[PDB]
RNA sequence: UUUUUUUUU
RNA sequence: CCGCCCGUCGCUCCUACCGAUUGAAAGAUAUGAUGAAUUGUUUGGACAAGAAAAAUUUUUUCUGGAAAAACCGUAAAUCCUAUCUUUUAAAGGAAGGAGAAGUCGUAACAAGGUUUCCGUAGGUGAACCUGCGGAAGGAUCAU
RNA sequence: AACCUGGUUGAUCUUGCCAGUAGUCAUAUGCUUGUCUCAAAGAUUAAGCCAUGCAAGUGAAAGUAUAUAUAUAUAUAUGUAGAAACUGCGAACGGCUCAUUAAAACAGUUAUAGUCUACUUGACAUUUAUAAGGAUAACUACGGAAAAGCUGUAGCUAAUACUUGCAUUAUCCUUUUGGAUAAGUAUUUGUUAGAAGGAAUUAUAACAAAGAAGUAACACGUAAAGUGUGUAUCAAUCGAGUUUCUGACCUAUCAGCUUUUGAUGUUAGGGUAUUGGCCUAACAUGGCUAUGACGGGUAACGGGGAAUUAGAGUUCGAUUCCGGAGAGGGAGCCUGAGAAAUAGCUACCACAUCUAAGGAAGGCAGCAGGCGCGUAAAUUACCCAAUUCUAAAGAAGAGAGGUAGUGACAAGAAAUAACAAUGCAAGGUUUGUAUUGGAAUGGUGGGAAUUUAAAACCUUCCCAGAGUAACAAUUGGAGGGCAAGUCUGGUGCCAGCAGCCGCGGUAAUUCCAGCUCCAAUAGCGUAUAUUAAAAUUGUUGCAGUUAAAACGCUCGUAGUUGAAUUUCAAAGAAUCAUUCUUUUUAAAAUCCGAUUUUGUUACUUUGAGUAAAUUAGAGUGUUCAAAGCAAACAGUUAAAGCAUUGUGUUUGAAUACUAUAGCAUGGAAUAACAAAAUUGAACAAGCU
RNA sequence: AAUAGAUCCGUAACUUCGGGAAAAGGAUUGGCUCUGAGGACAUUAAUGUUAACUCAGAACUGAAACGGACAAGGGGA
């Protein structure tokens, strides 16, 4: 048969898994979700290989088994669940959350969160569908389908997304102040302003986005996450604070110590 | 199935094996440095042709550019760290004039025998061998070490050597003395 | 069974290789006839089940002039798109013609207008003499072979014109 | 005007 | 130059080519024939379940349904003919090449004793000879 | 390291090849081998055959439990479990091999607005009820044969196996509130309107007809209401099938192919999940081709990748991962979401097992192992401990995978010594050189620690354990290329040696031996292939009078290559004397003295999509290195940082590449194409 | 004895290039219901009078057999 391939090898695994190639030559296959596998990551790597909770499958699974793993406050027991780009993940007896963020270099990084940010999640829509009754239901980025959206939000826009009542709150534009971030772009890891887009004629549009340095960058339209307003991040950014430092001037910052 | 351990080689085969003014260089240098076989003077060259060839890449770029002065700042750091030549020797072009002896100099078998512990190259290499070297907090004893700048100013005899402290002399011989002084009493 | 053993639009012959695979499937045909009502199901890849009809007598017909749809029951068919030997044995298409009872429609239109939303269409004479005559000629549009039921639409106008024109110069 | 030939290193 | 050398004819060995054999073999395509298994449809038609009556039995009706058969359809496999590809047998034939020296002749290298050579044609045991028309790579850069 | 040397001759200079030279993650083999780390390994040929054993199973809150066992107050209610079996999921993953394969597969690049999609997530739904019905396993009892992973009747019971079936919501009006109006989700047909995209016959809405499958008659129990399992539709997830464009080795002693038997397209229809000659019926004669079609060959799976590389290039790529194929060769089919599956079945062909002679059962190109083939390729071992998969998801499995055994495939480190004095040599009391005689270390034996699923190996510490450290290193030569012998004996054109040139008839520097030396070294020769050498395949970058080679000459198609010509320059700030930066200078539409677009392509500059491994390279002392992707920091036991008593911190896995083709992009130069007068224009006025 | 008439297709070695050749070798021809297509005469692009035997496809049907008798090559190396 050809169904659906049921394993990973572990050199085929997406490059910010970040796998050690002598440690087997499989890698966690994730399960289908609210993410594709290859721009989301699993919760076993997630806690073993950069939280260092845990060092095999068998202690994994064993932490897993209790519900203090919360994904959006959702308790979570698939072992490879995509977590996906941006979320919000809970360990409750400890009183911690992480929001999974970018890293400049374009890896995955948890991220500390306070409880109040932690309500607060961030989710960029694809498309909208009209259903029965005239009703409009839009469809995230992470697989989550939310009816009743606000008719003033548009296809590219961002909504601000509720855990408990799971509810819209504010829309966000994509206009020249928009704060964004790349997620699968060459330049991914840098945040930035925009600074224009170009429609083309029915192929990648393209946009211009400038940063806090005055570099000008340009990336696909598929791939960009609208993470707030020109006032400021709506989201806690990491250390790096989404600055694209460069790879020349980078090693004067490493060297001194 | 198969390792995916990568390995590589280190001594390339010289070609022309039976030229005799290169045949007596390597002579020299390997009686200068009191060395065993060709193996290793047939490996050093390898080691610094390769980043000879780096730097010639690296001359072919045009000054203020990017990859240029990186690689140039990576490789001058490398030079600095391994203690090739001193600050006045700094440019591209410095770094470029590299001869054998240098790079050999920073091997453990010659500079246990300029820091003195033996009175010959070959004295200091079996010493090496026999384990009788400590680079510091760390045990050592690999005679093609390469020391770099920072590693040259703890070198000392080895802590567990018998001239380091432990155990003073042969134990047969020890026990013999001993015995027979004892019997003798 | 589809795709593969064909020669190239060059000419040349493609030999084969990659023997012929499940999701290919190209399943036998099916002839629905004139008959009792029986149909069988077949099922489709990922679990997709198919209404394969091999006997149709009644289904649906919409009259399109007034945009309504009647359940009625096929007599016979008379004409088809496709070779004549399909309307010799007695099958049914997607682009065939059957005769169709008169009554219900006109019991339709007797009740809603009468006289032997948006009325008052002034219909066609032909239609009037079809209906008098009590037999009408209608064109099924619905695919018997997958939705497994003869759907059906009344014919007029200039292609109703056209399909008697070449059926009865003429013998 | 006619004149053929000369093992093996 | 008592230099070199050429061929016929001699002996040994090796290689390839032709080869009658309706050559054969092996496969691979196309034709025709037979055609196992089998999708679907149709005809069935062991009963297994229902509905009626008499107070253990029977007629009739409705589905589902196992054997079996027919029809297109997929098509294994076998044979006829044709074509293509790959090896091998083959009596024998005709070559080439290599071997340390063999016989006869003097062909070329000198104006090689008849300048050499080309194309063509004929003759001859062989190298070779001859005719026609050319070239100097000639033995002539020259009344 | 952009490299040459011997050989035509009496001697010389060329062409020219032969030979030498070095590399190969490229194979085999000969000699030899004290250590450690690391590890290719039946591809070549036989995708040949297979004995044997294993390789896919699954129950920890949660489907069904009178086989049965156990515990709580007393035959009463709960339990903990539980063989067999029914049910659910997987078994379509993984592993092996490269036969087929030549615009096919593959690779990059597109679409699916032409489709399907298990589990999961997120939203969510329409036409007896204090809970409905049969239908069966295991089991009981009789057997058959030699048997299958074989099987009959009688009886029974369950389930989340199978099948029926129990409110309410929305809309319009006087206008919180009362009346009236109506009730199909997907899917199909006919008639209309019509947040997004790039274009809808899109979403969706209205009417007229049909219309499945469900909206829980099921199981456990978390806040000091929950969960499992199952279900209609939509979206993503894990994918898959089709699909645009660009790319392939040799061959013309393959020039015309395809088209009744679909070839090229139209119409209509069947079939598929969907488009489609995929197929059928009719219609038309079309489609490809020297830009190499159609054929033929490949000892051709393709790809990133490997070797050699100054740059060009040449050769290889079965094989670590991706994509395709196969499970002896075809063909067919059920099940299942997913197979034309093959450790699933069916039939033939070729093999082959038991046999009471009736009949059954099979595919090691899975892991070990045997036979056959062959120059050539390991153990019929242990473990799920590491990674990962399956399940009813912790405790069970996995010849996947790991570990170990064999293993001079390769690769990395590294033993076979060092030290003081006389004797000698060299030299002005300095270096080497046969004696003594002691320190020091491994190899080795054992014991222990650590290590490991267990064991083994390494490392760590302690005992015996080196003077000919008897605890001993060989391979091939010693005429030239190419270092080491006219050194010594034996043989004497025989033996032999010799990659080439050559040596061998007594003085053999080339044979056979000894000493010595030479090259490498635990490695060194031999054979074949390949790369550079080779500027002897030449685009860079060959040669053609005489060495090989100008067609006998001319015409001429394809191909290649093609005169010039259309927009100049001036002015200003900054490094050292220069260089560098900025503005405009005609016409046409744009803005009330000023607001700004004016070919296509090649070409060229930038970007986004550029899988990993590999490549160069960062940083990083595995004793260095082959490595690998870590680790570092004060801490005989506390200080800082921060938290309103404790909480460790910093970090790395970046970079360029991913065709040449595609997308967007600035573009003045160079190339082409078009508009450019047997006339074609533009402006103004009137006419339609 | 074996087909042998006719239509459609196909036809090798060899060759004196003319042939071999009816090479070899195939399918069909039964029946009736059918259908269609192909000349001369007249009217201000078309409608009326009047004479052929050559093809083709859908049927089913008949005892799956048919140039039905007569009439007629056996081929190949």
């Amino acid at each position: 048969g050809k169904g659906i391939k049921k394993h990973l090898k572990r050199v085929n695994a997406p490059s910010h898994w970040m796998l050690n190639k002598m440690g087997g030559q499989y890698a966690p296959k994730t399960s289908s979700g609210p993410h594709k596998l290859l721009e989301s990551i699993p919760l076993v790597i997630l806690l073993r290989n950069r939280l260092k909770y845990a060092l095999t499958f068998d202690e994994v699974k064993m932490i897993l088994i209790q519900k203090i793993v919360k994904v959006d406050n959702k308790v979570r027991t698939d072992c490879t669940f995509p977590v996906g780009l941006m979320d919000v993940i809970h360990i409750t007896k400890s009183n911690e959350y992480f929001r999974l963020l970018y890293d400049i270099k374009g890896r995955f990084v948890p991220h500390r969160i306070t409880n109040e940010e932690s309500k607060y999640k961030l989710c960029k829509v694809k498309k909208i569908l009209l259903r029965k009754g005239r009703l409009s239901i839009a469809v995230t980025h992470d697989g989550r389908s939310i009816p009743y959206i606000h008719p003033d939000v548009k296809v590219n826009d961002t909504v601000r997304l509720d855990l408990e009542t799971g509810k819209v709150l504010e829309h966000l534009k994509f206009q020249v102040g928009s704060l964004v971030m790349v997620t699968a772009g060459h330049s991914v890891g840098r945040v930035g302003v925009i600074s224009s887009i170009d429609k083309n004629m029915g192929t990648y549009d393209i946009i211009h986005v400038k940063d806090s340095r005055n570099k000008v960058f340009a990336t696909r339209l598929s791939n960009v996450f609208v993470i707030g307003d020109n006032t400021k991040p709506y989201i806690s950014l990491p250390r790096e604070k989404g600055i694209k430092l460069d790879i020349i001037e980078e090693r004067r910052n490493r060297l001194k110590a | 199935p198969k390792s995916y351990r990568n390995y590589s080689k280190t001594a390339r085969n010289p070609k022309r094996p039976f030229e005799k003014e290169r045949l007596d260089q390597e002579l020299k240098l390997i009686g200068e440095y009191g060395l065993k076989n060709k193996r290793e003077i047939w490996r050093v060259q390898y080691l610094l042709a390769k980043i000879r060839s780096a730097a010639r890449y690296l001359l072919t770029l045009d000054e203020k550019s990017s990859k240029r002065i990186f690689q140039g700042e990576a490789l001058l750091r490398r030079m600095v760290r391994q203690g090739l030549l001193g600050e006045n020797e700094e440019k591209l072009d410095y770094v470029l004039g590299l001869t054998l002896p240098k790079l050999l100099e920073r091997r453990l078998q010659t500079k246990v025998f300029k820091l003195g512990l033996a009175k010959s190259v070959h004295h200091a290499r079996v010493l090496i061998r026999q384990r009788h070297i400590r680079v510091g907090k760390q045990m050592v004893d690999i005679p093609s070490f390469l020391v770099r700048v920072d590693s040259e100013k703890h070198i000392d005899f080895a802590t567990t050597s018998p001239f380091g402290g432990a155990r003073p002399g042969r134990v047969k011989r020890k026990s013999l003395k001993k015995q027979k002084e004892k019997t003798e009493a | 069974r589809d795709g593969r053993h064909k020669l190239r639009l060059t000419g040349g012959k493609k030999k084969i290789h990659k023997k012929k695979r499940k999701y290919e499937l190209g399943r036998p045909p099916s002839n629905t006839k004139l008959g009792s009502r029986q149909v069988h199901v077949v099922r489709g890849r990922g679990r997709n089940y198919k209404y394969r009809a091999i006997k149709l007598d009644s289904g649906s017909f919409s009259w399109p002039t007034f945009g309504i749809s009647k359940n009625t029951r096929i007599i016979d068919v008379v004409y088809n798109a496709s070779n004549n030997e399909l309307v010799r044995t007695k099958t049914l298409v997607k682009n065939c013609i059957v005769v169709i009872d008169s009554h219900p429609f006109t019991t339709w239109y007797e009740n809603t207008f009468g006289t032997t939303i948006g009325k008052s269409k002034n219909i066609d004479p032909l239609l009037l003499e079809q209906f008098k005559q009590g037999r009408v000629l209608a064109c099924i549009s619905s695919r018997p072979g997958q939705c497994g039921k003869a759907d059906g639409y009344i014919i007029e106008g200039d292609e109703l014109l056209f399909y008697k024109r070449k059926m009865d110069k003429r013998n």
